[PDB]
């Protein structure tokens, strides 16, 4: 049970807590910060969000959640064919084909809705489905030049270590050194109009030269899918992507800004009954990234 | 510029209203903010409260269940009405035109900023004393002198603070020399003024202090003479 | 309450603020002779109104943890007053309360010797049955005096008044004493002095009825 | 920290007693080499 206040809105929360020592027989009452997302009520009294689903892991602090280019190698005996063809969609026969022993370098950039750090197309923006027609297939497009976004946590977070027991120390945020401020994102809004201007180029060639494209952002789910979920310098990310992704085309310095919530209690992946908490990062979170692709996933004007 | 003056009771009885004006000279009244301040003797500077350029209320919690802060604009004029007043009121209240500064650190769009308020003029004061004694007019009583020489006015038993004393209507200002008042045992104070004169002109030229103390509307004057 | 600070005449001062800023600060600075109307220093952490001299400075924060604090260099006899730091940022919330007061007190100001003048009865008040010495000590510093009246050569101590010694516009002190007599204790006594110990030595000056 | 006490490990390390079924008693180790070597 956490006895949780506002911090001086009102998104992070300041809970303290009765906590095990390092002597079996011996209680503290330390405090630590917690997100909104990762607390939910029963001073008012709190509770971490996986108790009542999922026993809790805390990621070593020593790993790092830095994409390494990983290489995919095929054994003796066996070979990988790459395909050379710069207009190359999603099947079919490939022209100009090569062999080689192990993919390139590709970076395991766990992401959503924008495709970060990935590989760009050449000639021209590249759209790829199984079958464009079926409306619950992901469209696949990966752009041919690259819009950039910045994305920045600004709170000069602190870590503090907090002894749970014989070699047990939970990685705790102490408290926050200055200004309290707001997670976001940056692209721009001119590079970023022109390459929406190249996927909707795209668009026509399947679905009409007169038809009008419209985005529009989520229309439900969980976080992790209704926002531009991604990790940045170690913590997960949430941005809000209404601000992108609203612009109707017809058939014939700039800045948006996209306010991103942070999170530490995440499951990974659909995983039940797992849950990992993320220690918090001390410093000032800000890290640089393409967006080189998108998945989108149109409505059935 | 801009400058402000003051004027008000300066003695209010306990438990009443303290009524305060202040008329600014040299500048529109609705479109500056406006703020009143007391310091108490031993305490420090208390803001008492604010109002805008849009004529908004907002006090200092340590008061507001008794200031009300008003103003008209058909002149530079604007009060302050503190009731229910108690013997910790006494203090010298302050009129300061208050300028608005927004202070931005983040995002101006998310309201990553404060707004802070500065005063940069000041009025003069006015004390305001409370008590349930009456107000007394005092007494003026001329202190005759006797290369240099120095001559004064005794100005006895009056209630309360302040009395203002001029030298010949304001015509002799250099060399006087105006002290603190006295706060004698029966609860009254007693100033007194003097002035620095060449033993020549003692003769000659006349000497007239103007004393005045507006909580009794008294304007009295003397003559020294050896 | 009052923070005590003591700098020399002509060196620099350093108030540092109160109140520590939690985030972004908005550092007012104010200066308050007491009985006077407060005058502003510094409104925004570095920027000063128009007539202050330059060698009023407060510290502007351009990275965070730099405390604010104001610089007086080359202080003068008249930069002894309370010097407030109103403080603001983004953590805390309204500041309604100005800083705590830094009583400036300058060390090493001209030793001045007090100036005494005493002034018998008036006619009138003696005509009004009661007798007043006035005893006016000015231009004094250290601000601080010990009056002794004198009936003859006895000591009086029954009956006296005396001002706190209150500061001058040329930044030396002065203060009043008044003993209260009646028309005919003033009448049936030879002489009447006032002794004023300032530092350490006196100063007589006497007034006898004729 | 009768007087009170605790064990030396308790504020740096979590501890294993070991299995008393094993002997620390050297016993003498081949190295060997694989095959082609
Ligand atoms: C992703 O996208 C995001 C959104 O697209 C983007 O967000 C942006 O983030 C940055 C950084 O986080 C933000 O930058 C901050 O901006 C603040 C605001 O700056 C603006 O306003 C001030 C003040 O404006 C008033 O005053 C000027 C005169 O000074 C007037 O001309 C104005 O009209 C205005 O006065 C009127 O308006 C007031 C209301 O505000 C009224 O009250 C008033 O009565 C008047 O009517 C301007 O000075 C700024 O001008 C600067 O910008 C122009 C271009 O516009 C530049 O060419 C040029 O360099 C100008 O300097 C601007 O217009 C800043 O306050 C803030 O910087 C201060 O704060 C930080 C942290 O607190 C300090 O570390 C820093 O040092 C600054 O402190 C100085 O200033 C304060 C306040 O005055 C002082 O108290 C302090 O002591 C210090 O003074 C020192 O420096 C002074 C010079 O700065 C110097 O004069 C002093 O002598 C002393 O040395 C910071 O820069 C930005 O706002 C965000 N964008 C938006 C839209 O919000 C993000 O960056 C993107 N990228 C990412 C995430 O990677
Ligand atoms: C999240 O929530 C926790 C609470 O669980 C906060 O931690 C507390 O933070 C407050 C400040 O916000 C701390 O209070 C401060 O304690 C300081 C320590 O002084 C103590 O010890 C001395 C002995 O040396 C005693 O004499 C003294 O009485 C205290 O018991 C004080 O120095 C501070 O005093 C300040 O305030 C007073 C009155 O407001 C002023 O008069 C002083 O001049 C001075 O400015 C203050 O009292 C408290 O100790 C913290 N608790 C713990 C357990 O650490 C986190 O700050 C909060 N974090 C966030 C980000 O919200
Ligand atoms: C997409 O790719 C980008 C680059 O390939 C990623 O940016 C990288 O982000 C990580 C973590 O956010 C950064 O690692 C940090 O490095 C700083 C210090 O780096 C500085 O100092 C070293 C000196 O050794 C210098 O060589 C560097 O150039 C920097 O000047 C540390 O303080 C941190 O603890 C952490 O280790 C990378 O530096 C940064 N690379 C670049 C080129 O910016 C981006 O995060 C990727 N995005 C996603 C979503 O995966
Ligand atoms: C933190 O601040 C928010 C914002 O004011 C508080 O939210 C309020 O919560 C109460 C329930 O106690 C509701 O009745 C209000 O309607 C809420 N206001 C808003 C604007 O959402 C929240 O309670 C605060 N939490 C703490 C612990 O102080
Ligand atoms: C664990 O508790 C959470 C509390 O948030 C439960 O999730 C909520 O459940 C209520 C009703 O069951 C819904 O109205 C909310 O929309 C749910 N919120 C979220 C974020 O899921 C959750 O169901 C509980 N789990 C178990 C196994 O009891
Ligand atoms: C983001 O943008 C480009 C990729 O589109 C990268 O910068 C270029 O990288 C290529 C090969 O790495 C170089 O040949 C170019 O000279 C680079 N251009 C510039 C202007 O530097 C950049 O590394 C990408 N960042 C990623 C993928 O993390
Ligand atoms: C974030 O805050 C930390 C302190 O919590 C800052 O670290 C300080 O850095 C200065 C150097 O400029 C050192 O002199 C201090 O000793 C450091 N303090 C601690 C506690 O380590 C850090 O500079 C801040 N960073 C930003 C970007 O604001
Ligand atoms: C994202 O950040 C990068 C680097 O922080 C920005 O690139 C800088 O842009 C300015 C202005 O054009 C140049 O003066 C710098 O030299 C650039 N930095 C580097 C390393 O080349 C970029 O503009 C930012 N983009 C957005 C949308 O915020
Ligand atoms: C993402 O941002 C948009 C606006 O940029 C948010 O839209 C708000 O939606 C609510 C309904 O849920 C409306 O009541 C508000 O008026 C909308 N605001 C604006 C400015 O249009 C949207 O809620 C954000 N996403 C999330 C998950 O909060
Ligand atoms: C755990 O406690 C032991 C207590 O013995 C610490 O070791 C002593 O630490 C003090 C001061 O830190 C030294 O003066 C002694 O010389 C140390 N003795 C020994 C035997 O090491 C030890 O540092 C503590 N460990 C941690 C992680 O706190
Ligand atoms: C810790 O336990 C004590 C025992 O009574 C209780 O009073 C206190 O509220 C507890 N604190 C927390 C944070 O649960
Ligand atoms: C890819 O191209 C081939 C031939 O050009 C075509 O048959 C196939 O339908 C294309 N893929 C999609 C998803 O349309
Ligand atoms: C999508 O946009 C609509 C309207 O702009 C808004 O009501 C809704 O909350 C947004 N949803 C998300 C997930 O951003």
């Amino acid at each position: 049970t956490l006895q949780c206040t506002n911090v001086t809105r009102g998104e992070l929360k300041n809970c303290s807590f009765n906590m095990t020592t390092e002597l079996r027989d011996k209680k503290q009452k330390v405090y630590s910060l917690f997100y909104r997302l990762d607390v939910v009520q029963i001073n008012k009294e709190y509770r971490l969000i996986n108790c009542n689903t999922s026993a809790i892991t805390q990621a070593c602090p020593k790993v790092s959640f830095e994409p390494i280019p990983i290489h995919y190698c095929a054994p003796a005996g066996f070979a990988i064919l790459k395909c050379k063809d710069k207009k190359f969609n999603g099947t079919g026969p490939c022209p100009s084909v090569s062999t080689v022993q192990c993919t390139h370098g590709i970076k395991p950039v766990v992401s959503t809705q924008l495709l970060l750090n990935g590989s760009l197309a050449e000639e021209e923006v590249m759209i790829r489905s199984e079958n464009i027609t079926n409306n619950a297939k992901n469209i696949l497009v990966q752009f041919n030049t690259p819009v950039q976004i910045n994305c920045t946590r600004p709170n000069n977070n602190t870590r503090k270590s907090i002894r749970i027991g014989p070699g047990q120390a939970f990685y705790a945020t102490g408290d926050i050194i200055g200004d309290i401020r707001q997670a976001h994102c940056n692209v721009s809004k001119a590079t970023w109009n022109e390459t929406l201007g190249k996927v909707v180029k795209q668009l026509r060639k399947h679905f009409g030269n007169n038809t009008i494209i419209r985005f529009a952002n989520s229309s439900g789910g969980d976080l992790e899918v209704t926002t531009h979920s991604f990790n940045c310098g170690g913590e997960f990310f949430y941005c809000n992507t209404s601000g992108l992704f609203n612009s109707t085309w017809i058939s014939n310095n700039d800045s948006i800004t996209l306010p991103c919530r942070i999170k530490q209690i995440i499951n990974m992946w659909q995983r039940i009954g797992q849950a990992m908490y993320a220690p918090p990062i001390q410093g000032v979170i800000r890290c640089v990234s393409n967006i080189t692709g998108l998945i989108l996933t149109r409505d059935g004007t | 510029q801009v400058q402000l003056q003051e004027s008000g009771p300066g003695l209010v009885k306990p438990s009443e209203t303290l009524s305060l004006t202040c008329t600014v000279s040299g500048g529109s009244i609705s479109n500056y903010y406006w703020s009143w301040i007391r310091q108490s003797p031993g305490k420090g500077l208390e803001w008492i409260g604010y109002i805008s350029d849009s004529e908004s209320t907002n006090y200092n919690p340590s008061l507001k269940s008794r200031v009300i802060i008003s103003v008209d604009t058909s002149k530079n004029q604007l009060s302050l009405k503190l009731n229910s007043v108690t013997a910790a009121d006494s203090a010298i209240y302050y009129c300061a035109r208050a300028q608005q500064g927004k202070r931005i650190y983040g995002m101006v769009s998310f309201g990553e900023f404060f707004y802070y308020y500065y005063m940069d003029v000041w009025g003069k004061g006015t004390t305001v004393t409370v008590s349930s004694a009456s107000t007394k007019g005092p007494s003026v009583f001329p202190l005759a002198p006797s290369g240099t020489a120095a001559l004064g006015c005794l100005v006895k038993d009056y209630f309360p603070e302040p009395v203002t004393v001029s030298w010949n209507s304001g015509a002799l200002t250099s060399g006087v020399h105006t002290f603190p008042a006295v706060l004698q045992s029966s609860g009254l104070y007693s100033l007194s003024s003097v002035v620095t004169v060449p033993s020549s002109s003692l003769g000659t030229q006349t000497y007239i202090c103007n004393v005045n103390h507006k909580p009794s509307n008294t304007k009295v004057d003397k003559k020294v003479e050896p | 309450y009052v923070r005590p600070l003591s700098v020399a005449l002509g060196e620099t001062a350093s108030i540092s603020c109160g109140r520590q800023a939690l985030g972004s600060r908005a550092v007012q600075w104010y200066q308050h002779r007491p009985g006077q109307a407060p005058i502003l220093l510094i409104y925004n952490n570095q920027d000063r109104p128009s007539g202050i001299p330059e060698r009023f400075s407060g510290t502007p924060d351009i990275n965070f943890g730099t405390r604010a604090t104001l610089t007086i260099s080359g202080v003068e006899a008249g930069d002894e007053a309370d010097y407030y730091c109103h403080m603001w940022d983004s953590r805390s919330g309204f500041s309604w309360s100005f800083g705590g007061a830094t009583r400036l007190t300058v060390l090493g100001q001209p030793k001045a010797a007090p100036s005494v003048t005493l002034f018998p009865p008036s006619s009138e008040e003696l005509q009004a049955n009661k007798a007043t010495l006035v005893c006016l000590i000015s231009d004094f510093y250290p601000g601080a005096v010990t009056v002794a009246w004198k009936a003859d050569s006895s000591p009086v101590k029954a009956g006296v008044e005396t001002t706190t010694p209150s500061k001058q516009s040329n930044n030396k002190y002065a203060a009043s004493s008044y003993l209260s007599l009646t028309p005919m204790q003033w009448k049936m006594h030879k002489s009447y002095s006032c002794q004023v110990t300032h530092e350490g030595s006196t100063v007589e000056k006497t007034v006898a009825p004729t």
